[PDB]
């Protein structure tokens, strides 16, 4: 009968929790060149030494798949990008019918109606004038009306709004930050399954940077983990969930624009600019990736070396192409340079276990993939581009309804956006401090 | 070394409730160009503001409990409410020198309610007893 | 049972007085269900309910500074050292906390509430000297 | 001899204005949308027995801020809907002469609106009420509002069904609820019950006959702010409901007519059958007496021998001298005169229907309503009404009253004048017999 | 411990250097009168109708005029109630059209041939498939030649504009800035305080006297006005990259106007939108103009002069001479008078070497104001005539610095950045906040 | 007389702890209000402002209480000084000097002082919880 109530406060226990956290940067993103969304977006720096804090004996639970700060990461990059395009102007005065021809001159076969030089009437900046102006297009934006009369792609579903010219999307790496109350623990596991217990935790402030690459079906520029490759899924023996493939080495991918762009600026009302792609200097060539084949089949072994402890080791493993859907689903949707690639990945996925050079289409017209209903027009960019970047990780998917057990088949698929934030935001949790406690002593008032 | 405990006993870890207790309010301050621009942002700047003033509400929450039960001021505070052998059928050196306070609270969660109740109540009797004795 | 005691004796009602202070800070108990996101796009609505709960935590910490200020911190039935004087109401004692609700009290009093707020202030400043010098023996 | 004591947690209130807050399959809803904070389902009234309190309808802000927050969530909800500019343009009309159950109540036009493609046009036609087309200078005419108002057009998903709602204090504050029987608007009274939230209210949005309302308790009450002065309406509310049946016997159509990049307006498509006037019935006899029980109590604050009169309304648009109603989707505009025309010592109404809106929340701005497809037939309760004297007279013998309203805040104080906002001051001092 | 503890108090009297959010506030009755005055209906909070000042004995405070926060915060302030004082009124987008006009020759005085164009055009009505013929006049510096008789907007290339609410009034209105709790602002009462460095007497008020928010360049009008003499302000003196800012003791009347009868015509270009335009001048066309005691001027400058030799020598001569290249909102006394905008040539006031004048004015309808580039707005013409007089309180001059030796200086107008007509008023505050913890020793012990 | 007794030795001045004290709750006492919730980035301002105000205040009571000070203007210690903060004697400190030039003096111990008070206290409520054990 002797032992007591007493009341604790400032007792170091914490729950799960669902808050919003705040975004931060390096400073220099800002500091320097500013004019990107994410340098603007992030105004408070990181602290310069964001020390973590061990944490002796704690074991803690850690699930990537039900994870609060992929979501509040998707709905934050949403809101970002749509709020960069907000003050610039609108390209409803294009949606006219066109009139194109095929270009023909300085063509490789293999583009061979990929482009369309196209003349059109627009305004001029007096309500009571119009000018005869003309600029190329892609063809996957073009649409023919009914040979000569096309329309923009976008005229019968959606709004068009011109990409602030000025304004980089370069994922410059951010880090979320908790509000005082909360903490962001960690899992420094270097085999972390995605689920589960982790014995080896730490506290932090921020998290590691994150670049918000955005690409589909190959992860690029992300964490390599440490030691081995990983393959996790939500449950791997389900078909239908997406199998999120980690490198434990970086594979680089080679691309490049050869075209020699120029551009033009037309003028189309007091204060606004439409930017037109112009004649192409020099000689017409397909876009194109490159990735070295010396280190990919070897990649693939040791994916499938992994793949195997969950299939069989008598199992017949085969890598295949994309299914049928839209470019964004079906193609390497590609953000790089400042424009928009879509490369064909099946050289990529063509073996069965028991240089590559991968052709690009270009697209200005763009319905990001976040929603439909509102387009996007990117601004072309002079000269040529190239970009060599480190491929982390893949999305696969597998074949349900196999006829039997033997084979297994594994496709590039997915594409929805929180995967490509699942995969660097799989060790982190966000719980929530709750000072107050009781236990029982031997003291009476 | 904010959580430095966590991955002690529920002894050694009482060593650290001012660290924990400065977390709030402190960590709110310190928070301290384009701030600017960001008050563009309607939905941002509101989703902000409701995170701080919720973050006061809780501190607050917390504090008119202690003052309720009598524990005001205190971070360690002695109560007139017997333990009951069914909220936890333990003895002192067997949670004292054994028990991490995040495994405490997992095994007593479900008698919160019935605790915080009773050192109301405790409370509430004592100040009346202390004011009708002062009253000669 | 919030303002249960508003019908009831003044003496009486002093047993429900932590029922109402509780409540005057109700804390976080009102939930959040999923829409909520969708609340937030209606900006003035936004900042109505931030104003309204803003206001309810610094009528809550004046009154709480008051108690501190007088030396009456975490008490809810606190005496102090200020005399009634008889003007404020004569009546007895008897006839104060009985025949009569809290309600009708406040009407009984009226504007000596200043007065009586400015005394209560400058007798715990001087409390607090005298104690300041005995700490010094 | 006594001591001061100060008190922490007094329940004791005073007069307040604070803010309220709305908490409320029908996804697209606008009472469910922006109202989504359910609260407990069970109510916990509290009786205050010993407690007087005054109320006072007419000076009672909760209806200000019904108004208001209503207003806004009507701006709200049309705020993400395409424009309706390109329809103001010369039209081409002709007179609708087929199947007419006799006419000239609708027009047929024809325009040139724009398609997609900033360069080509389109010939396209549709149905319209005479009410929203004027007269060019015989063939041509122009979209009522077009020399006012931009028009947008109603989101055609957007329902605004009144769903009971409930307005609630926050934490501080509390409402008062009176019960008495009788309670006529102002005074004291003796209940006085205490909630959290007010019963749930229905938005309902009517002029001079109020729809889906209490009902008074067991007697007719007639609430007034002086009774005297002729310049204030008279708000009666009735023990029993009148029932009434009201129709839009044309079978619609709808076209859908691209009018832009993503953007569509919808037109009336063609009348399937014969056309037919829209109309309410009244039951006859339930009006008859329930008139009857109006006057008994209406006389009474005139003098115990005098005659009354009923009259029907007088000038100002439609949507004051008629009853405006908004049921199945559309507006409604009943001539009420058949319900007001007799002296004392089934009823069709014939109804107009409009789909260009000036909504009067306010001027300067218009809602299109796109047509309902199909046939309309609406069931409602008639829980009051708002008359006025027809003052000026001196003529004591017989006093004559007609419909008025217009005044939306009206709606809205017929069902909040028993509740009152009060906010608690917990500190309180009184005497002891010690000190510290 | 040697008999000393460490005793804590709170309530403490010590305040630091902050820079925090303030809000307006208001006199309350003018307020009520003026509906519709820009910074009436946006500046709520009433003043005490008896503000407090407490004096501080015995404290001396450090100002600077230059690094004060407030300047900043009133700046960001009435760019935002400009903003937002337009953004619900209609855009003129639909004018930006070829106009076709030759100048308005009927009763021209000589100084105002070709100042005023006659242009007429086609403009839209209510229905979209109507058009109208409507003509206005405009002021030659708001219409540009296409390249014999037609014209288009000056705004037509670089921005859309926006027509000034009808109603809404820009007439300065005192202001009065007030600081939150937890802060204070300390005022500088000291005679003659030059912006910099130590004030004795120092006295913490609330809120700060009103201010007009009046705009203008070059000439500084209805500010306070000094005490007991002209003093000369500025960051540096000797650096000729900086302005100089200076304060009379008395103030040099102006009387200006605008004599021409203007009538006015509401145009419908759309469903509820209405443009006003300019209709034809009742009577005859004469030049707006200015008129500046010449002696009064004349002494003044004396007074300028006596103690800005302070600075450069009583040796040196000192020379005025007029403004130099630029726009006209940088080059002329720019101000705004009735809504609508002048831009007087100040030459006449600064031609002298040292050991009734009428300066001519210009009238702009587009107004490209200095909040920003790449908006602007279209003043609505006002009807009648108008009249303005003001007070000049003070001076914006800067130093030629490009080549120069001993022998002389020479000043002239300069300016253009607005915050500095605030500095002018918000030099003697200070914005400080309130840090009520602090330790000291002493004999007692728990 | 909010700030009147700036300059007032330290002594003098701690007669009016309460007007200073009052400052921070009693000041945020302060057609219109309407009006300004148009103004999104005023409406947006104004209530940080005000939150602030509440959350600094915040910190500082916390501080008190973790002190052992909650409720008092003035709390005793047992924490001595350590004559490296301020060679001076109280004859030089109380009088002679005003708030103001004490806190510079000192400005570079705050930070040691706060840390010895949030100890001291801790060891005392350590002990007093053993104390009611026996
Ligand atoms: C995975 O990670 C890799 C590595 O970070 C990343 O690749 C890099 O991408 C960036 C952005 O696309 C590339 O940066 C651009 O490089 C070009 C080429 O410059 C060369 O020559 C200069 C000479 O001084 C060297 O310093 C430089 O290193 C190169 O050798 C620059 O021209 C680009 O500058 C423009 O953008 C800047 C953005 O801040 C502007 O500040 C700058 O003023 C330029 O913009 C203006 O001019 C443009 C004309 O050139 C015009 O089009 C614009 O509208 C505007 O007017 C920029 O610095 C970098 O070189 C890539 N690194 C490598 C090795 O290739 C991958 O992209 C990433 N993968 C994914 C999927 O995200
Ligand atoms: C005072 O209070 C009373 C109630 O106490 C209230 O009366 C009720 O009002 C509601 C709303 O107007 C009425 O609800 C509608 O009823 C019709 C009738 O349909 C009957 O027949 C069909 C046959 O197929 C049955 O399936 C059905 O159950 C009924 O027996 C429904 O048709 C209405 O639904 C349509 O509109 C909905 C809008 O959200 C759609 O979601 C739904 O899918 C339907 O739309 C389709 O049909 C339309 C044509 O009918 C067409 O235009 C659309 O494009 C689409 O194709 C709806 O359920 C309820 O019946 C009334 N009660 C009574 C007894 O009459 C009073 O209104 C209130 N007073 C005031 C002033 O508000
Ligand atoms: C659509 O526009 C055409 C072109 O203006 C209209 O046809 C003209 O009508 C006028 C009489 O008002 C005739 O004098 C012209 O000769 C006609 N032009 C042509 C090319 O036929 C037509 O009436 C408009 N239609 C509608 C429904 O408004
Ligand atoms: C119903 O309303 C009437 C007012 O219309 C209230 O009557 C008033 O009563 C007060 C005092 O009792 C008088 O000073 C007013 O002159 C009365 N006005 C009228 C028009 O008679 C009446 O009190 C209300 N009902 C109750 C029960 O009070
Ligand atoms: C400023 O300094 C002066 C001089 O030390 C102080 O003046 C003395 O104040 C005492 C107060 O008890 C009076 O009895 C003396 O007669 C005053 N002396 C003179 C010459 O006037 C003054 O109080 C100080 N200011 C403040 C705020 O403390
Ligand atoms: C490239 O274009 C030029 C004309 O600009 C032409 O003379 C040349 O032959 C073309 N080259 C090829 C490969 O078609
Ligand atoms: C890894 O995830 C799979 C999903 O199927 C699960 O079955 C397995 O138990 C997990 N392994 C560990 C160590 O958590
Ligand atoms: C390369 O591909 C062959 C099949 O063509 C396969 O047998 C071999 O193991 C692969 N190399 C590596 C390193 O995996
Ligand atoms: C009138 O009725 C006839 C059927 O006899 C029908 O064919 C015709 O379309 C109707 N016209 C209308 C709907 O006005
Ligand atoms: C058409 O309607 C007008 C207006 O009601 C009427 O004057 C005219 O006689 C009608 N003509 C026919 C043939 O219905
Ligand atoms: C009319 O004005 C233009 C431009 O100011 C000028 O060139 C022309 O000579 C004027 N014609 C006159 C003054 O007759």
């Amino acid at each position: 009968e002797n032992l007591w109530v007493t009341v604790y406060y400032g007792v170091p226990v914490w729950k799960d929790a669902e808050t919003t956290l705040f975004c931060a940067s390096d400073a220099k993103a800002y500091e320097t060149k500013k004019h990107n969304v994410w340098a603007t977006h992030c105004c408070v720096p990181t602290d310069p030494n964001p020390q973590e804090i061990h944490l002796e004996n704690v074991t803690e639970e850690f699930n990537m798949w039900k994870n609060n700060m992929v979501e509040q990461m998707h709905t934050d990059i949403i809101s970002l990008w749509d709020q960069s395009l907000k003050p610039c102007v609108k390209l409803t005065p294009l949606c006219v019918t066109l009139q194109c021809t095929n270009v023909t001159n300085n063509i490789t076969d293999d583009m061979r109606g990929e482009l369309k030089n196209c003349s059109f009437n627009m305004t001029t900046e007096l309500r009571d004038k119009k000018q005869k102006v003309y600029s190329l297009f892609y063809r996957l934006d073009v649409v023919q009306i009914n040979n000569k009369e096309y329309r923009l792609i976008n005229c019968n579903t959606s709004a068009i709004t011109q990409a602030c010219p000025k304004v980089s999307f370069e994922p410059i790496p951010i880090h979320y930050c908790a509000p005082a109350g909360f903490a962001i623990l960690k899992c420094k596991d270097k085999k972390f399954n995605g689920t589960g217990p982790c014995t080896n935790v730490s506290t932090v402030q921020c998290t590691h940077g994150i670049k918000p690459v955005v690409s589909t079906q190959l992860l690029l520029n992300g964490s390599l983990a440490e030691e081995e490759v990983i393959i996790r899924s939500e449950n791997i023996t389900n078909n239908a969930k997406n199998i999120l493939v980690q490198l434990n080495e970086s594979v680089q991918i080679n691309c490049t624009r050869p075209n020699n762009n120029t551009r033009k600026s037309i003028r189309i009302g007091p204060g606004q600019w439409f930017y037109a792609t112009g004649d192409i200097i020099g000689d017409i060539r397909q876009a194109h990736c490159n990735v070295s084949k010396a280190t990919w089949n070897e990649t693939l072994g040791k994916v499938v070396k992994q793949l195997r402890k969950h299939f069989g080791n008598n199992t017949i493993i085969r890598f295949a192409n994309s299914s049928g859907g839209d470019l964004e689903v079906t193609t390497h949707s590609f953000n790089c340079g400042g424009e928009f690639f879509y490369c064909n990945t099946s050289g990529l996925f063509n073996s069965t276990w028991i240089s590559i050079t991968l052709p690009c289409r270009i697209k200005q017209i763009i319905n990001m993939w976040q929603r439909i209903g509102q387009a996007m027009y990117a601004p072309p960019i002079q000269g040529v581009i190239r970009c060599v970047s480190n491929i982390t990780g893949l999305i696969l998917t597998r074949d349900g309804g196999s006829t039997n057990s033997t084979t297994e088949t594994f496709r590039p698929g997915g594409g929805d956006m929180r995967d490509n934030w699942r995969s660097e935001l799989y060790k982190y949790k966000v719980v929530k401090i709750e000072p107050l406690g009781v236990a029982p002593t031997r003291c009476k008032r | 070394g904010f959580l430095g405990a966590a991955g002690s006993t529920m002894g050694a870890a009482s060593m650290t409730l001012t660290v924990q207790a400065r977390n709030l309010l402190s960590g709110i301050v310190q928070q301290q160009e384009c701030q600017q621009h960001l008050l563009k942002l309607t939905v941002w700047g509101i989703k902000q503001l409701q995170a701080r003033v919720l973050a006061v509400e809780r501190y607050l929450r917390d504090q008119q409990l202690l003052g309720i039960w009598g524990c005001s001021g205190k971070l360690i505070c002695c109560t007139n409410v017997p333990w009951n052998s069914t909220w936890s059928n333990r003895n002192l050196s067997e949670i004292w020198d054994n028990m991490t306070w995040l495994q405490w609270d997992k095994e007593i969660s479900n008698y919160t309610q019935i605790i915080y109740g009773l050192l109301e109540e405790s409370q509430n009797q004592q100040e009346k007893n202390e004011q009708d004795l002062l009253a000669l």
